[PDB]
């Protein structure tokens, strides 16, 4: 062998033997010239794949057992693990080697170096992040300094990676909970964190992850025992009992504001906007009117906080508010046709913003509902062209929109005729394209370009989809879109079947 | 179609469906007036599925002394919810739907066609394929001896009050008739009036009707589901 | 344009397991997918296979005659036994394949389309007095007696008519006498 | 150890037990003073803790690494980047213990199949003498140089060819002998010793190999030639058919022959082949070696007098089966006395002119039941086309009418034919042989006792 | 009255009355269609990752292999090359047979009908022999592998030790044999099923049995069979049943629906504007 | 239309490739795989008056078992085959020392011509075939199982096993579609194999009627 070879002055005569294999012979010798050899005979994959071959030979060691008997490691393992870990496959193995046997002292002290050494953004670190704080504050600053840098599409994207690692106990809920609520209450920028903080809140809420608790505790909500008794029944229990209703109707009406953040809870709101805009809720009319008075009450009112004293109130626009809710009520609720002749007032509800995400939600629960194309027969229904008024109105619910559009668009309405399944979809894409004009550009082609180039949907909706576009749309262009619009047309499945020749006049100038 | 030809019917098949479900409890007498209608007892009377306070059996238990040998199978009840095998409960049945026969022995489930009926993989199927013919004609006899015999007990009827309902499921059918009779007019009007567009690979009377036998195909869906919905354990309608 | 006897072609995504393409993907699933295909009233098949942008291997038809002269005879057998399974299941039933594939092969072992009827049944050598018994017996009859054709006795119909004991079931075996086992008796 | 490049420990340091104070392998100082630098070397101290298992794992990776060495040569199979890939396993495959003929044995396969100076002379010279794995490589240079496959192949091949004509010698009553596509065994050893450049390589060993069976028996040359020749263009391999003239044409030509005895349209292809000029020298030569030479000639031949005698029978004259016949008799019985010269045997007057009356005088006494010209036919032709024509005979005029013909062939007797075991087979050892004695024919002494 | 004297000769084929073949097997497996049963095949749907799990023996890791086995039946299957030569063997020959199953049913169902219901036949007998699921097992798994082949070798529908009719038997039985190699799987014995040796020999012997009782009889009428057997439902019931019926059989040259099923190229069938 | 015309001729000429493949004749690859850009380049794209005529377009190939074995595979001008045209074709057959020959008619040819045909058939087996049916390949279809024409040892080993007579077996019509793709005559035999749901495969036999 290399070392049991002649252990004296000789030493067995077996290993001698043994010796003359190894040594500094072929095993040796060999390895310099194939290392040379393999280089010369096509080549920087040739390393690659000697490093693969080391790779997958290093796993079967057993690392966990004999690393927690030394207790010293000779100062954090200086000799050849320090060195060891600035290699890239080497210091991504140790993460994998750490899974097969958690609950070490060994592994837990050793990997609370290597995070700050260069590796700052821990991949796969569902599990060890939980187990070490420095290694948990690391990753979660390099979490928010992502997010923050990110803008508002890799919302989407930001949200599994990150706020699954809380979801092993609610130790490392609070926490996380914590210090970006300080970074909220400052008015530096004070706003998009708190927004992250409550998309975490409201997965937690459709995690099954109970953040009734803590949330109401962090906005100093918690300083009357009347209004955080009151909604924290409402949030865990997750329905309109009008004990708690009534004592919030009779406390912020009077002159004591509470803080203004804990009636603007959007879990709170979303559970108004699931109780009151169902059309099969059935609600006494004193209910309605405390129910109703309570939206308005939380959507109209400026005040100013000054963390002791706040001298603030709106009437006027709450009863605006109020009607409005009211009004949408009644047409959601009474359900029957009249309805197109409900238009003249609905739109003017529409142009109110809270509003909008109740009938997208009434709308949501109507057409999701089968056969409702198959029952109706409008070359547009009167649902969809509610939608189309809410994009022109307003630019914040657009992912919204877009999210229950899409979810229409990928649905089969197996019960539907053919032809009119094929309409449908285009009365769909004539959606996109009025959303495509009120400046949700990007998510939707980016739709497009994953309905188009990966999926197999139909082609000749694409094409309807193109064809609409160009016709819209004029230049100048952004070099964004034309990146992103661009090798839609280059596919050939659509530029051969028919404002084209105008856009690729443009767009090589552009680009 | 390698399936049996002959299975339980009728009046053996609705009073089986009432004899095994989960709530059926026999007395000591009843126990021994159904145990001798059994060609195939081995005469050793079972130990009580409940012992204290009061001696009860179970239908499960004089069902499973009906079944010969230890055939074993597993079946789907009528009214099984599917989503039911895919969250919790899934092997220890709510509704005892899920019905498993081992070791020839009824440990759960409630049997109608889908177990009893002419369906392959049904109770009779394996018994045949397992056991011979001879075994199988003495299980079929002993099923309609013993469920009858039971039937005299617990009786079964239908009448008016089966085909009825109260004034809320009433309300909903004359409800959902007049939502359906106001869509035809509208459908109506926009025909007349030419508000309506024809649907390609058809022409104007064929949209105009499709779209009417949509409407009302979707009354009787919706009536019938208002109906069935506002059944009760207890009717007979919905036993058979 | 178009083809003659070709009335009119519907368009269609079908929503059926057996008329959607079913591609194993590299991953070894079976994925379907949802594709067009066309239902046309009027058969012109070898013209449609013959055209472009035309799946070859998959387009079949509904009529027996004409697939039989375009494709072939296993082709025709084949195709029959498919549109007999269709009726079959869309009364919702199930039956067995053998007796399919057994009445597919029995009216196709001749080469040509037999047809069940008096024109391809007793077209075959089956024997006169089977003939005579499954329709035209007066026709039958005096055909044989002018050519002279002799009946064999090998099917159960003849047996059945001359009360013999058919090539049946319990009657296509003899039984003979084992003398030697005889001799162990008392 | 490294007997290629330098020497540190391979030698002196293959051996740590010499004497008191002579102790050191190399595992201490092979790696250092591992693969490359540092960042690549820290696998070593970090695995040398677990138990030292470093054998194992220098071997796989080494492992690892020539086998994916062996892929990437077919990247410059598909040749500036294969000489220097050729030449760096060359330096790397000059040492023992490592490469264990994989390197070497891949670069050969490339393209040292063929000899060369340092590549295939000295390569293939040393591989030969140690046994080594280049099969391939070692089979084409040996046979190409005369060394191995045509030096070292020459001994078992050409005694081979004599044995396989021993082998199919028999005199029985022949027991349905197999045909070109079941005449493989051996086949794909022999076609494929010359796998490389086997034109050449056949040309000196396997055509030695023919010389040399021409001149130890007449059954040797045409028994292995019948087996392989026709095969071999089956192949899908374009020197093995465009080696010879017409190999490709003539193999497949018998092999259809044998496939249907009666061949009246195949007949005019062999005499527009075999009836040519401008390559009678040689050409003749080697047609009249792979006509007559091979036993499935004289199995056919028999055949061939029998529907000669068939088509003679609705004629019932005689002056194209006959003369076809008698020029695959001539130029088989020419083949084994004459050389491979122009001018070839056979074509007499006699034999061809008597033997279609010959032939028709079955036709025309046999109707007649409800000839000198067959004996003139006989005494013309060759002695051995008279022997396997009344051994076909045998299976009533028509027994009668091929009489005289089969009885003068075998008076006029002979060359190089096949009346023994193809004849008796037609229709004390000694008293059956006794008749058999004078044919050679063959039925009497084996066929009888083996029928 | 058309297939009336058709009927399944001693020689296993099936003939009419003047002894044409009809079929060379009655099934063209030569089995009655009582003693048949639904089943499905666990080999056609899983993907190629899903398969490798669920069917190959892996005989790497000690510590689950321990757990599921005796530790005598641990240290022979890891120690003995043979053996694990023979279970990848035997693998491959379930790959091969999966790759002949797709192309079987290019349609992706795993409901046939065939004679022995394996699944319910490893039920009874883990119920007879009182099979503890919990502990590990004393079935050698090359046992197995030898069993099944065995058993393959008993499974007899065509007669004679000729090339022809080895390869009729191999095809007439060869859904039958892929199933019970996919069910009798080593590994699917070591972990799903945990039977024991004689629990296994019992299997084995009902499989044989029950595969031998369900040959088609020399015999039957199987042409009044099946002329019964699609009549019946015909008299239960574009073109509805019983006249698209009367026109198959009665072979007309004008039907009253004829119709195509164009099916289109990849390209255009994605596309409806140029379909 | 020129373009129609030169695919339609270059599928032709596919099929045929795949034809003389199946039949086990020496076609070489990439001409049984040929693209239509080759044919186009390669023969001059241009029927209508250019060089790729149907006389420009006539195939030629050998048995893979015998080189003497030739099927000539010819393309006449006229739709209508008349009696001269083949018989200068036949001249053309005389002189070369083939066997059998095709014939690709893009209307069928006048009765008299098959006569001749019927009645030529001992000298050579030339086989007629309209353009229409070479159009598509027959033998890739779902419905149609592969067929494969097995010798007369074959056919003699098989009538032994199963003891039965030649007559005895399911039959296949000569003017079979599947019966012409193969060329096989009276009294040939053709195995057919097929995929069962029952046994997973079949095996069927069937003579040439």
């Amino acid at each position: 062998i290399m070392e049991p070879s002649i252990f004296n002055t000789l030493g067995s005569p077996e290993n001698v033997i043994q010796l003359l294999s190894e040594n500094y012979t072929a095993v040796a010798q060999t390895v310099n010239l194939l290392a040379e050899w393999l280089i010369q005979t096509g080549p920087v994959q040739v390393q690659e794949t000697v490093e693969n071959h080391l790779k997958s030979l290093l796993i079967k060691h057993f690392d966990p057992r004999k690393a927690d008997s030394i207790f010293t490691e000779e100062g954090e393992t200086p000799a050849w693990l320090e060195q060891m870990i600035a290699h890239t496959t080497w210091r991504d193995l140790f993460y994998k080697l750490a899974e097969a046997h958690p609950d070490c002292l060994m592994l837990n002290f050793t990997v609370k170096l290597i995070s700050d050494a260069g590796y700052q953004g821990e991949i796969t670190s569902v599990s060890t992040a939980c187990q070490q704080l420095e290694v948990f504050s690391r990753v979660l600053r390099t979490s928010l300094a992502t997010i923050l840098d990110g803008g508002e599409e890799n919302l989407e994207k930001n949200l599994p990676e990150f706020a699954k690692m809380v979801c092993h106990g609610e130790h490392t809920y609070l926490f996380a909970q914590a210090m970006m609520s300080v970074l909220a209450q400052e008015e530096q920028g004070g706003s998009a964190v708190r927004r992250i903080a409550q998309e975490v809140q409201r997965f937690a809420q459709e995690k099954g992850h109970d953040a009734s608790q803590i949330t109401l505790a962090l906005g100093t909500a918690a300083s009357y025992p009347r209004a955080c008794q009151a909604l924290g029944a409402m949030l865990s229990k997750g329905a309109l009992n009008p004990a708690d209703i009534t004592v919030l109707f009779k406390m912020f009406t009077s002159m004591d504001p509470p803080p203004v953040e804990l009636i603007r809870v959007p879990a709170f709101l979303d559970l108004f906007m699931q109780s009151l805009f169902k059309p099969g809720a059935r609600i006494n009319q004193d209910h309605k009117h405390k129910y109703i008075h309570i939206l308005a009450y939380a959507a109209s009112v400026v005040e100013t906080w000054k963390k002791n004293k706040r001298v603030s109130i709106n009437k006027d626009e709450l009863k605006s508010t109020s009607k409005a809710v009211e009004t949408v009520h009644n047409l959601c609720c009474n359900e029957n046709s009249e309805l197109v002749a409900e238009l003249s007032t609905l739109y003017q509800c529409i142009r109110f913003p809270v509003v909008a995400m109740g009938v997208l939600k009434w709308v949501d629960w109507t057409v999701s509902e089968p056969r409702y194309f198959q029952l109706q027969t409008d070359h547009t229904p009167v649902h969809l062209a509610l939608l189309d008024e809410i994009s022109t109105c307003h630019q914040l619910l657009h992912p919204q929109v877009l999210q229950l559009l899409v979810k229409l668009f990928e649905t089969e309405h197996s019960q539907l005729d053919v032809m009119e399944q094929l309409e449908l979809k285009k009365t769909l894409l004539d959606r996109m394209v009025h959303l495509l004009s009120r400046g949700y550009v990007l998510p939707v082609v980016s739709y497009i370009r994953k309905c188009l180039e990966k999926l197999d949907t139909d082609i000749s909706l694409i094409r309807y989809f193109v064809t609409e576009v160009l016709d819209v749309i004029a230049p100048p262009y952004t070099s964004d879109f034309v990146q992103l619009f661009l090798p839609i047309l280059e596919n050939d499945s659509i530029a051969g079947t028919i404002p084209v020749t105008e856009f690729i006049a443009h767009c090589k100038s552009n680009f | 179609s390698n399936r049996p030809v002959m299975g339980i019917v009728q009046d053996t098949l609705t009073a089986v469906r009432k004899f095994t479900k989960r709530d059926v409890f026999l007395e000591r007498g009843e126990v021994m007036n159904l145990l001798m209608f059994l060609s195939t007892w081995d005469g050793k009377v079972p130990q009580p599925a409940i012992l204290k306070p009061r001696p009860l059996w179970t239908g499960k238990q004089i069902f499973s002394l009906i079944i010969p040998g230890h055939i074993n199978c597993i079946r789907t009840h009528s009214t099984h919810p599917d989503d039911e095998d895919s969250g919790p409960y899934k092997h220890i049945s709510p509704g005892d739907t899920k019905v498993v026969v081992e070791n020839g022995e009824l440990i759960m489930g409630i049997l109608c066609k889908k177990s009893l009926g002419t369906s392959a993989g049904s109770l009779v199927h394996i018994s045949y394929l397992e056991m011979g013919h001879d075994i199988t004609r003495l299980f079929y006899s002993n099923i309609q001896t013993v469920i009858n015999n039971w039937l005299l007990i617990e009786g079964h009827t239908i009448g008016i009050g089966d085909s009825i309902a109260d004034s809320k499921t009433y309300q909903d059918i004359q409800n959902t008739i007049k939502k359906a009779k106001q869509d035809v007019i509208e459908v109506i009007e926009k025909a007349h009036n030419n508000e309506l567009e024809p649907t390609p690979g058809n022409t104007l009377r064929q949209t105009f009707e499709n779209q009417v036998n949509r409407i009302l195909n979707d009354a009787r869906d919706k009536t019938g589901s208002s109906a069935q919905k506002s059944l009760s354990e207890y009717n007979n309608f919905k036993s058979m | 344009q178009g083809i003659e006897q070709i009335s009119k072609v519907y368009m269609h995504l079908p929503q059926t397991d057996n008329k959607k393409k079913i591609i194993i993907t590299e991953d070894g699933e079976f994925k379907a997918l949802q594709e067009w295909i066309l239902e046309t009233d009027g058969v012109s098949l070898m013209r449609v296979l013959s055209e472009k942008d035309v799946d070859p291997v998959r387009t079949t038809s509904n009529d027996i005659v004409e697939i039989f002269t375009v494709l072939g005879i296993e082709a025709v057998r084949k195709a029959l036994e498919r549109e007999l399974y269709h009726v079959i299941s869309f009364d919702g039933s199930y039956v067995n394949y053998r007796h399919l594939a057994l009445l597919c092969d029995t009216m196709t072992c001749r080469g040509h389309l037999m047809a069940i009827t008096r024109h391809g049944v007793n077209r075959q050598d089956t024997g006169p007095l089977m003939k005579c018994s499954f329709e035209e017996t007066v026709d039958v009859l005096m055909e044989a007696a002018a050519h002279g054709e002799s009946d064999p006795m090998k099917g159960v119909s003849e047996n059945i008519m001359l009360g013999q004991l058919a090539p049946a079931g319990t009657g296509c075996f003899d039984l003979l006498l084992d003398a030697e086992k005889c001799k162990y008796g008392m | 150890x490294x007997x290629x490049x330098x020497x540190x420990x391979x030698x002196x340091x293959x051996x740590x037990x010499x004497x008191x104070x002579x102790x050191x392998x190399x595992x201490x100082x092979x790696x250092x003073x591992g693969v490359l630098l540092p960042s690549l070397q820290s696998a070593l101290p970090f695995l040398d803790l677990h138990g030292t298992p470093r054998l194992e794992f220098h071997q796989s990776v080494f492992d690892e690494l020539r086998d994916k060495l062996l892929e990437r040569v077919s990247a410059i199979a598909s040749a500036e980047e294969r000489y220097k890939k050729l030449e760096d396993l060359l330096e790397k495959s000059f040492s023992l213990v490592k490469m264990p003929s994989l390197q070497p044995v891949v670069m050969c396969v490339m393209k040292h199949l063929p000899k060369v100076p340092e590549k295939k002379l000295k390569l293939v010279m040393a591989d030969k003498e140690l046994y080594r794995a280049c099969a391939v490589e070692v089979k084409r240079q040996i046979w190409q140089d005369n060394q191995a496959l045509f030096g070292d192949e020459v001994s078992p091949l050409l005694k081979q060819y004599i044995l396989e004509k021993e082998s199919a010698l028999f005199s029985t009553e022949f027991f349905s002998p197999s045909p070109k596509t079941r005449r493989q065994g051996e086949v794909v050893q022999r076609l494929t010793r010359m796998v490389g450049k086997n034109v050449k390589l056949y040309d000196m060993v396997l055509q030695f190999l023919r010389t040399l069976f021409l001149r130890t028996r007449n059954v040797h040359y045409c028994t292995l030639r019948a087996e392989l020749l026709m095969s071999l263009h089956d192949l899908d391999v374009g020197e093995i058919c465009t080696v010879d003239p017409c190999h490709k044409f003539t193999w497949c030509l018998d092999a259809c022959i044998r496939e249907r005895f009666v061949d009246s349209k195949r007949a005019r292809e062999l005499q527009g082949f075999l009836d040519g000029v401008k390559k009678g020298q040689e050409q003749v030569l080697g047609d009249l070696s792979m006509i007559l030479c091979d036993p499935f000639a004289i199995n056919t031949l028999a055949l061939s007098t029998v529907r000669h005698l068939q088509e003679l029978v609705g004629q019932e004259t005689l002056p194209l089966l006959l003369l076809l016949r008698l020029l695959a008799l001539g130029q088989g019985a020419w083949d084994m006395i004459d050389s491979q010269v122009f001018k070839e045997p056979k074509m007499e007057v006699e034999l061809i002119t008597r033997f279609l009356p010959m032939l028709m005088s079955f036709l025309v006494d046999d109707y007649t039941f409800n000839p000198e010209s067959f004996t003139k036919f006989l005494q013309e032709q060759r002695m051995a086309c008279e022997v396997g024509l009344y051994y076909v005979l045998h299976i009533k005029n028509a027994l009668l009418r091929l009489l005289p013909g089969l009885v003068e062939t075998f008076g006029d007797l002979g060359d190089i034919f096949l009346h023994l075991l193809t004849g008796n087979l037609a229709l004390l050892e000694d008293f059956c042989s006794s008749l058999f004695d004078g044919f050679f024919r063959k039925e009497n002494v084996h066929r009888h006792a083996l029928r | 009255k058309s297939m009336e004297s058709v009927m399944v000769k001693y020689d296993a084929t099936v003939r009419n009355s003047i002894n044409q073949v009809v079929q060379l097997r009655y099934g063209e497996d030569g089995l009655a269609g009582e003693s048949v049963e639904f089943q499905n095949l666990a080999t056609l749907k899983p993907s190629n990752k899903a398969f490798e799990k669920k069917f190959r023996f892996d005989y790497t890791n000690e510590r689950a292999l321990r757990r599921t086995l005796q530790e005598d039946l641990v240290k022979d299957v890891l120690s003995n090359a043979h053996i694990q030569n023979e279970l990848e063997r035997e693998f491959e020959r379930m790959r091969e047979d999966r790759e002949v199953l797709r192309v079987i049913f290019p349609t992706g169902d795993s409901k046939v009908v065939l004679p022995c219901n394996l699944l319910r036949m490893i039920w009874n007998a883990q119920k007879i022999f009182h099979i503890n699921p919990r502990l590990p097992s004393d079935l050698h798994p090359i046992k197995v592998v030898e069993g099944v082949k065995e058993l393959s070798k008993k499974l007899v529908i065509v007669n004679g030790d000729d090339p022809l009719s080895r390869q009729a038997q191999e095809n007439a039985t060869l859904l039958f044999n892929i199933h019970l190699r996919s069910t009798l799987c080593s590994r699917r014995m070591a972990e799903e099923f945990r039977l024991s040796g004689e629990a296994f020999d019992w299997l084995l012997g009902e499989i044989e049995s029950k595969f031998n009782q369900a040959i088609a009889h020399p015999g039957e009428m199987v042409g009044a069979l099946a002329a019964q057997s699609l009549g019946e439902p015909a008299t239960q019931m574009v073109t509805l049943g019983v006249p698209r019926l009367k026109e198959l059989i009665n072979i007309s040259k004008k039907p009253k629906t004829p119709s195509l099923t164009v099916f289109l190229l990849g390209q255009s069938a994605r596309d409806a504007e140029r379909a | 239309d020129d373009e129609e015309e030169t695919y339609r001729l270059w599928k032709i000429r596919k099929t045929i490739m795949q034809l003389c493949h199946d039949r086990g004749y020496l076609v070489t690859q990439d001409e049984l795989d040929q693209t239509l850009e080759e044919f186009k380049a390669q023969f001059g794209d241009k029927p209508s008056e250019g060089r790729p005529r149907r006389t420009d377009l006539t195939v030629l190939v050998a048995h893979n078992d015998d080189p003497t074995d030739q099927m000539f595979v010819f393309f006449p001008e006229e739709p209508k085959v008349g009696i001269k045209t083949i018989k200068v074709y036949c001249q053309r057959m005389q002189e070369e020392n083939i066997t059998r020959a095709l014939i690709v008619v893009q209307q069928g040819m006048t009765p008299s011509a098959k006569q001749s045909l019927v009645d030529m058939a001992p000298k050579y087996i030339l086989e007629q075939f309209l353009q229409q049916e070479l159009l598509i390949n027959i033998t890739e279809h779902e419905l149609v199982p592969e067929h494969v024409v097995m010798t007369k040892e074959e056919v003699t080993e098989l009538l032994a096993r199963y003891k039965l007579r030649e007559n005895q077996l399911p039959r296949i019509q000569a003017g079979d579609p599947v019966a012409r793709y193969f060329g096989i005559k009276r009294g040939q035999v053709v195995k057919i194999i097929r995929p069962s749901e029952t046994a997973g495969r079949y095996i069927t036999y069937r003579l040439v009627q």
